[PDB]
């Protein structure tokens, strides 16, 4: 187990980054100005000789307001002032300005950081990438990249977290447009991402969570945890570790079916915490509920596919399987007939760590799903129903055709995302 | 003198070993260092058996330790007996295998297969008479079940004559720990189905239950369940390691144990365990482990024991003992349960016993069997390979790693044959 | 190894040899007075029986104005007076007058000077000359030097620092006739030439320096650090030491192709050090890529066909083979097919050393790599270009002539550079 | 007595002969200042074979430094054993070669030749006996190349019936440290093909991997680099400076190792090489040792022996042995690896045992083998050879010397016909 590399891209990956990284240097145990103050933390960070750790991240943007708060920000003597590329004018929400026009001049300069960064690596697992499934440069440039880094790194692993749009809110008007165009340029490449949205966090925030204020700072705090129970494996020892690559060969059966949803438990605030065991049951139980998960769309809907729980922190292996059992044999909960077992369980047994200052109560014990349901597909025709009902009219197409755009683009990626809607109904249907 | 290599593959194989190495090095008085500081001389009488002796008294396992990637055996050398395997045998890769069959027996460990082999044919070389090779790993897993089956279909070609054990972990019924678990378990099954000479299927499933019930045990982690394989994998080898009135080696097992060549796996099992509320009600004689040994409650195999019947069964005692007693209590357990054995062996027990008890206890047993109702084991993964090979589930990964859709056929009409195979024997001449 | 020669001609080489002294002194920690507060410092220096070390070099140039401000700086009691010559009337840009009458007054006062130089050496491996290729002094003069110096000592070495006319920056309207005529008259008479751009050491300056307001005295500065590095085992123990000789020997596989181009790594503000472990194969890569070679030329636009890594300080042997050897296997760096054996490798234990004020950091590890490339033809097809373009019209060829020249010697002179430009072809092309 | 002089040409012959004399100095317990001080009578029985003895005690190598340029020399003398060699033998010239085998063999070393001839003939009248020459240098580097093989052809034609050992480093098959390194050593092996005796071919990819793997030494420096060459140069002469049980001087070696005369180019080998972490778990025994002398990973030349056959082969062991044991393990390599020798030689190894072992080990040998498989490396260089020649890539320079290009292509032709009688022999008679 060897490094993996993270890519945070627009505003959305940029600001879940800092979240991510504070969390990471907390973990480890590096302070805020990068000094160490034992032999895992090389995964995500590079010992420049000296006592200075820095981190294994490129942060990229096309507007230089976002990566100016980190520069100025608590975190600037830690990160590499050249892995902070920036651009002069953002994408303005359009997705051919952060592919076409402007992406392609900042395409090459990311490229050189990361070719750096690979070769430093003994063994590299691959790319995280984390960028806003609805936006100009989150979606425009990350599509760049994806094909970028395809060509040259070739079968190795590309994970992306990426903000879909949620069902009801919205902070954009083109990101039918957005969404569905990044969608065509990345399933090819990308091997499996992991969706979340910001109306599921919210609500959980209100429920679970007892905030009534929660911003861009609890959601993206929230979201880093996800980050970490993901990449625990590879950053400390436990009873069935979980590689990088382990997701892809068990969470993707069909090439084109690779978008997992996020999970987490415990979520609770510190004073409803007194009132509750949090047994390994009581975790466990919690994720297979509606009310828990990080994507608005209903799992129970759908069937399951395959499934990974993280599990973490002081977890006793033989309450896993028996509180895995209890969950196979609910009626309530389907599994798809074609693959017999969907579980793939993983345990660690570093203990999640608590932020300062954070919404989230201190538990000795937390579990982390990744589930891949065909549920998701409820999600896709929403996005699919709003495409074609502004496409038919043109709703906003000149801003993308002057960009270096043909028109054609946009009915091959509503096509291709139409198969996509299909697979998931021939997947979901068994004799 | 007789000698084995241990040879232990994946996150399964080497957490085994640790366990294992701590267990046989307790039994011959090893300090942690590889110092002896063993009472009675009789340990190092066949020390040499596991231990190439070093300079200044400082015995070294012969183990090799083979993981594609370096995390499991990296705890390995920060362990409590991490110091005594010698530092050249630890041949660690960097890309872990990603639980695909493929992968660790095609792209990946097919580049480190070279390099294994070149440690093991040093201590093959450092012995005097070899007597055969042991692997610990998973049938689950990706490393275990592809690089084991590589490595074993290799040393195989290289080392026809002599014996080769396989302490597999196997999938549970229930509860899996992998997704795609059967198609690393058909695919390995067919390498082990024609290359090894005896097999120890053990699942986490039978050894949760035996600390639950037979342990009362509260939290077992796997640093109970490996003592549990370990103390059955340290009783099959005891003749070797000790003197008994009536000893059986590596090869007398197999000998007896199989009576036609593809029926080869066994399921273990180990007497006396009891808990610690328990311990003081219970008496410690030749009866009562008999009666524990056979009980299907004890078994280390999920398969119920009672669906089947038995083609041979071995129980290899150790510590004091009363042959008579062994012979009153086999001769108890073969007339009482008469339809638990093939007619056709006119007699299945094979017993052993040995001078020496283990650890702390007066008196102990390990089970061996050579069932039928394994049968059921090989049947429930054919059910679920079929589920998902016939719609192609997740083969886009292992046929990206260079294998072709029609060994996954082979594979599954060799499975199909094994149980056909088991079914025949099953029934009875009249 | 015994004495190398310095010969700093024209406000170019002048410039750059101040900067260039000032390092030898605080190499070897003589001070600014000449006075030494061991046995090595004697290639460039010579110890006048009192304590007090004289460099060994001729300072020439036809205008008083910049000798002068020498004479009266801060290393005016270092220089021998009569070393440095000057004289009445500059060469006013013109290469006739440099050469022909301007020239011809004050070239033997020049010999001279070095006669007694060369006299007073055990040993003398050769020349260094420091001149700008486009200029009146600086070209017309070294002509003659070269011409002079061939006579008197032929067989031994002739470098030389150039500092070639920028393909976009330029500062004078009649360098193509200057540099072209200076090309056709050092082309059989010098050994080797390394090859400067002012455009291509601005742009380091910005990108890998951070310093925003560079100057004259950061180019000549940086430069400095270049000859350093190149006569370095002359001056100092280590594994591998590479001769003046060995240069001619190895970097010129024919005689007239012998212009290899300047490289340096690691060059890095001191800020900007804390985030880098500055490790053999970090700074090695540098040294191959086009964002750090010290003229503009793109070397992936041609091959090489000989190169010479001078690494120095703090390094191992066998991670500088490691570092070789990974280079050479890489598809997009290309060495040409007639010669196998590229790389001249060179080790050295003295750490280049940090001058006060400067804009360089601090380096327990540094490399200086000179290669020949076929892609500097592309810097003399733009010489070549920008010459006939005025010829064909005469625009400034009267200047010329009035000054003792004859118009014939232009068409020579493109002629003898036409030549030079098929050499770089046929050398490049293998069957 | 028996006695030798060295001789060392170049940056890489000096400081090679400065870590070899202090090898060679410690072993006879000499202080730095050429006193003596050891523990042991056995070490002045023949002390003579390396050092004349001044007034006072203090004893003075016989070697002869060679340099066209001081630089080198310079800080031999500033040394920790700087204080030890005559300062008259150090014969050191002014314009240093540039790289080139042209200027060190024909234009400036041919006029330092006679200087290097006045001290070498004083030291072979001081001698008694004189058996032969030593000469270290590089074939890749001007002076060694040039210098080296003019002194040969030199000392040849005044001293025919001595020996004349080479210890030569030759250039890396994959980095390279010069650029026009085919010329040189084309031209250098020209003459050594017929004017020495045996050759030890030596190149730093091999050491470096040897550090790397086999030592684990993280920066390995040519501090490092030549303690290796200098212990098997110490090995090869082990039997003339003490005594043991089966002793081998020069002449032995040379005469069973050299079938044919222009087939004098070995390969050596040293054992045992354990770095301080694996050297607790290893056990130090002759069936150890000779494991590792004939691994290909332990060779000092690049090219891999298995891709050829052995001619001959010499294992010169030191310190207290068991003769026994070194007959059946020669014994075991002549049958188990019996492909590798050719058959018209029925037996290729020769063997011989000394009874002092070196430094602080109390065992060690040192392995000699004329490969077929060095036509490899002759191949190579003649591949890059033709490559530059084939357009006089850099012959100006060495014509500008006096050279003629007629004799690149006799050094040439006489190269390929090396490769083309190594390819004879490595055929068999049926
Ligand atoms: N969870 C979360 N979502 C964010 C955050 N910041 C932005 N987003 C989401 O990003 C979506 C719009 O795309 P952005 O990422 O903001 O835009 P961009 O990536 O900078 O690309 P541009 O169009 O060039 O600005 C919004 O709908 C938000 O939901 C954040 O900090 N946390
Ligand atoms: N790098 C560097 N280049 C310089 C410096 N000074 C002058 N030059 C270059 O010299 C070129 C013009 O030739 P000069 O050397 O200035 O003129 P000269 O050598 O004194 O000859 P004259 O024509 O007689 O003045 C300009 O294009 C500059 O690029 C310097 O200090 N550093
Ligand atoms: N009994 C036991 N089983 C284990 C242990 N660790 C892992 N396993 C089993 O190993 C299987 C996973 O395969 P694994 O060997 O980790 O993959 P690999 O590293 O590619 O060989 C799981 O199904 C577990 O049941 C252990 O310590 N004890
Ligand atoms: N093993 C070893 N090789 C060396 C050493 N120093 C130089 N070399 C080799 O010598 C070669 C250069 O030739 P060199 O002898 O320095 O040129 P010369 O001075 O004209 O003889 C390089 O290819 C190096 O590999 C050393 O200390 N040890
Ligand atoms: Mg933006
Ligand atoms: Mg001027």
């Amino acid at each position: 187990m060897r490094e993996c590399l993270s890519i945070h891209i627009g505003q959305a990956g940029v600001q879940m980054g800092n979240a991510c990284w504070e969390l990471y240097c907390l973990e480890h145990g590096i302070q805020r100005d990068g000094i160490v103050s034992d032999s895992s933390f090389g995964t995500f960070f590079s010992e420049t000789g000296s006592g200075k750790h820095v981190p294994r991240a490129v942060f990229v943007d096309l507007e230089q307001t976002v990566i100016g708060e980190v520069r100025t920000g608590p975190y600037r003597s830690l990160f590499h002032p050249e892995q902070l590329i920036t651009g002069k004018e953002d994408a303005a929400n359009n997705y051919a300005r952060g592919h076409y026009t402007i992406g392609k001049e900042i395409v090459d300069t990311v490229m050189d950081r990361v070719r750096k960064m690979a070769d430093q690596c003994s063994g590299l697992q691959g790319f995280l990438i984390f960028h806003s499934f609805g936006g100009g440069t989150g979606s425009g440039f990350t599509s760049l990249l994806m094909e970028r880094l395809s060509v040259d790194y070739g079968k190795k692993s590309k994970l992306e977290f990426s903000v879909y749009p949620a069902p009801q809110i919205s902070t954009a008007v083109v990101e039918p447009y957005n969404s569905i165009l990044t969608t065509h340029t990345t399933l090819e490449h990308s091997d499996c991402a992991f969706m979340v949205d910001n109306e599921a966090i919210y609500d959980i925030c209100n429920r679970n969570l007892d905030i009534e204020r929660p911003t861009y700072t609890n959601l993206n705090r929230l979201i880093g945890q996800i980050v970490s129970s993901i990449t625990a494996s590879l950053r400390f020892d436990g009873a069935l570790n979980v590689d990088l690559t382990e997701f892809q060969t068990n969470l993707v059966p069909y090439p084109r079916i690779h978008f997992p949803l996020v999970t987490y438990s415990p979520i609770i605030s510190a004073e409803k915490a007194y009132h509750e065991q949090l047994s390994v049951p009581e975790i466990t139980n919690a994720c297979f509920e509606y009310s828990n998960q990080m994507v608005k769309c209903d799992p129970r809907r759908g069937k399951y596919m395959a499934c990974c729980l993280l599990y973490r922190g002081d977890v006793v292996p033989k309450d896993v399987n028996a509180a895995i059992a209890a969950i196979k044999t609910r009626r309530t909960i389907q599994f798809v007939d074609w693959c017999p077992t969907g579980f793939k369980v993983g345990i660690n047994y570093q203990p999640p760590t608590v932020v300062p200052g954070g919404d989230l109560a201190k538990v000795q014990r937390a579990v982390c799903m990744l589930s891949n349901t065909t549920a998701i597909a409820e999600a896709w025709a929403r996005l699919d129903h709003k495409f074609d009902l502004m496409y038919s009219k043109r709703a906003f197409v000149h801003w993308y055709v002057g960009e270096g755009m043909e028109e054609g683009e946009f009915s091959e990626a509503r096509e291709d995302m139409a198969a996509l809607e299909k697979d998931y109904e021939e997947v979901g249907t068994e004799s | 003198m007789r000698e084995i290599v241990h040879l232990q593959a994946g996150q399964c194989g080497n957490q085994i070993g640790a366990k294992f190495w701590e267990v046989i090095s307790d039994e011959h008085g090893i300090d942690p260092t590889g110092t002896y500081h063993g009472d009675s001389d009789l340990q190092l009488e066949r020390i040499n058996v596991y231990y190439n002796e070093a300079t200044g008294g400082k015995y070294v396992p012969r183990a090799v330790l083979v993981d594609l990637e370096p995390g499991t055996m990296d705890s390995v050398r920060s362990g409590p007996f991490g110091q005594i395997f010698r530092p050249d045998n630890f041949v660690f890769g960097q890309s872990g295998a990603g639980n695909n069959w493929a992968k660790g027996h095609y792209t990946e460990g097919a580049e480190l297969v070279d390099s294994v082999l070149d440690v093991v044919r040093k201590e093959a070389e450092s012995c005097d008479c070899l007597q055969g090779f042991q692997l610990t790993h998973s049938l689950g897993g990706g490393t275990g079940s592809g690089m084991g089956t590589l490595l074993i279909s290799k040393i195989r070609e290289e080392y026809p004559d002599r014996i080769m054990n396989t302490f597999s972990v196997v999938p549970s019924p229930k509860v899996s720990d992998t997704v795609v678990e059967p198609y690393n378990a058909t695919l390995s099954v067919h390498q082990l189905v024609e290359n090894t000479d005896e097999t120890y299927c053990i699942d986490n499933e039978a050894l949760y239950d035996i600390c639950f019930r037979t342990l009362k045990l509260t939290t077992p982690t796997y640093g109970d369940l490996n003592h549990l394989v370990s103390a059955t994998m340290s009783g099959v080898t005891t003749c070797l390691r000790f003197p008994g009135q009536l000893n059986a080696d590596l090869r007398k097992l197999a000998v007896n144990m199989v009576p036609f060549p593809r029926l080869h796996f066994f399921m273990p099992g180990f007497a006396p365990l009891t808990s610690r509320g328990s311990q003081q009600y219970r008496a410690l004689t030749v009866p009562e482990l008999t009666q524990q040994m056979f009980d299907a409650k004890n078994m280390m195999a999920a398969c119920d024991p009672r669906h089947g019947r038995y083609l041979t069964v071995a129980a290899v005692f150790r510590g004091r003992m009363s042959m008579k007693e062994v012979d009153e209590q086999m001769l108890n357990v073969q007339n009482k349960n008469s339809s638990y054995f093939v007619e056709w062996i006119p007699n299945n027990v094979k017993t052993a016993v040995c001078d020496i008890p283990p650890r702390g206890l007066k008196m102990s047993a390990t089970f061996i069997g050579n069932s039928t109702a394994i049968q059921e084991l090989f049947k429930r993964i054919s059910e679920q390979f079929t589920a998902m090979f016939r719609r192609k589930a997740f083969l886009h990964w292992y046929t990206g790693e260079g294998m072709d859709e029609m060994e996954f056929t082979e594979a599954e009409s060799n499975m199909n044959d094994l149980v056909s195979e088991y079914q025949q024997y099953q029934d009875a001449t009249a």
